[PDB]
């Protein structure tokens, strides 16, 4: 019978958010390593091999 | 136990489908309904005009969508009140609508868009 | 705070505990009247004698 | 359509009108039933030799007790049990008891006399 | 202690919590191969000369 307060449900979220932003940067780092950082969605924003040439 | 488990029921979503709406004193995107009869209500659900769940077919209605969970039985509300609420205007919601069967999303989501709801996409 | 109402997930208050207690006459019996008289037996007898 | 306030239910009755019952290793006077499909079952029905409840015209069928708490939906016992049981033998109970509408009451303990169950006054 | 699963006069017990957090890969950046170079523009610019 204990109820649920602000401050659980604000660093909950946070925490959620973080770790959000953390797994999208390793995957960003990863899709980098490839050669073409290419976005979730599948949008191209740097393609490396054709602006190096 | 019997037949190998009982499940005592998942909880019933609460209302953090708000992200923003317009915050005029007294409701502006928030209208008033009535239950008609014996009819469960949870958060998300589109709603037509007269209280009553979008079915197949009618998503051009698509009045609203539900904020509480109503309770048919004792006719009391997921807050303990006697009349079920919707948002019909004007805001942002996460995309978590409960749909009924053979209703299809996009035809219920431009109904609402072309009213002022807008559904933020949701992961 | 016990539960809510048909959800295990939400809390409502107490108060409670509103006793209903049936009420029992004693005036006869708190007039002390009557004198105890313990006996061993199943019956007893009593002479009654006059010379009116 | 909401009236009045809520009740949210009547406590079950409790295992205590047994009085005096032939207490042996095992349950000489109780027996399990298996309990029947969709039925709810209270403290102090009258049972019949299948499980079912004893309707109208079938008091002469009275077999037993019970004196357990089923749920037809949970399919246990309130005491986390998996089958209902009830005194059917030689035993003293309270004279509450739980009737179908119809029955005769007084033909149903005449029933529950020859096997031997008694029911002392209750006030 | 809370109230039983039918019953709201009847008690059971909460044995406690069990939860269910997805799980992450996180290695590549552990591997601290990018240099972070926090930059006040939307957009830089790299110079590439080579000869033979």
């Amino acid at each position: 019978n204990e109820l649920t307060t602000e401050a659980v449900v604000r660093a909950k979220k946070l925490m959620k958010i973080r770790t959000k932003f953390d797994i999208t940067r390793e995957f960003l780092f990863m899709q980098a390593l490839k050669g073409k950082v290419i976005d979730a969605n599948g949008v191209l924003y740097a393609d490396l091999y054709k602006q190096f040439d | 136990a019997y037949q190998g488990f009982t499940k005592l029921g998942e909880r019933e979503p609460l209302n953090d489908i708000i992200l923003w709406e317009e915050i005029t004193p007294t409701g502006h995107s928030r209208k008033e309904y009535a239950p008609v009869a014996s009819t469960e209500y949870r958060v998300g659900e589109v709603l037509k005009a007269d209280g009553s769940k979008v079915a197949a077919g009618q998503e051009a209605q698509a009045d609203s969508v539900c904020i509480v969970n109503f309770y048919a039985d004792l006719q009391l509300s997921y807050h303990g009140q006697l009349k079920v609420v919707g948002i019909y205007r004007d805001a942002e919601l996460k995309d978590l609508l409960k749909l009924e069967s053979g209703v299809d999303a996009a035809a219920v989501k431009s109904a609402l868009k072309a009213k002022g709801i807008d559904f933020v996409p949701t992961g | 705070l016990t539960n809510s109402e048909k959800s295990r997930f939400f809390l409502a208050d107490l108060t409670g505990e509103v006793q209903s207690i049936p009420n029992t006459y004693g005036y006869i019996s708190g007039l002390g009247l009557f004198r105890s008289a313990p006996q061993t037996q199943t019956t007893f007898l009593m002479d009654l004698t006059d010379w009116d």
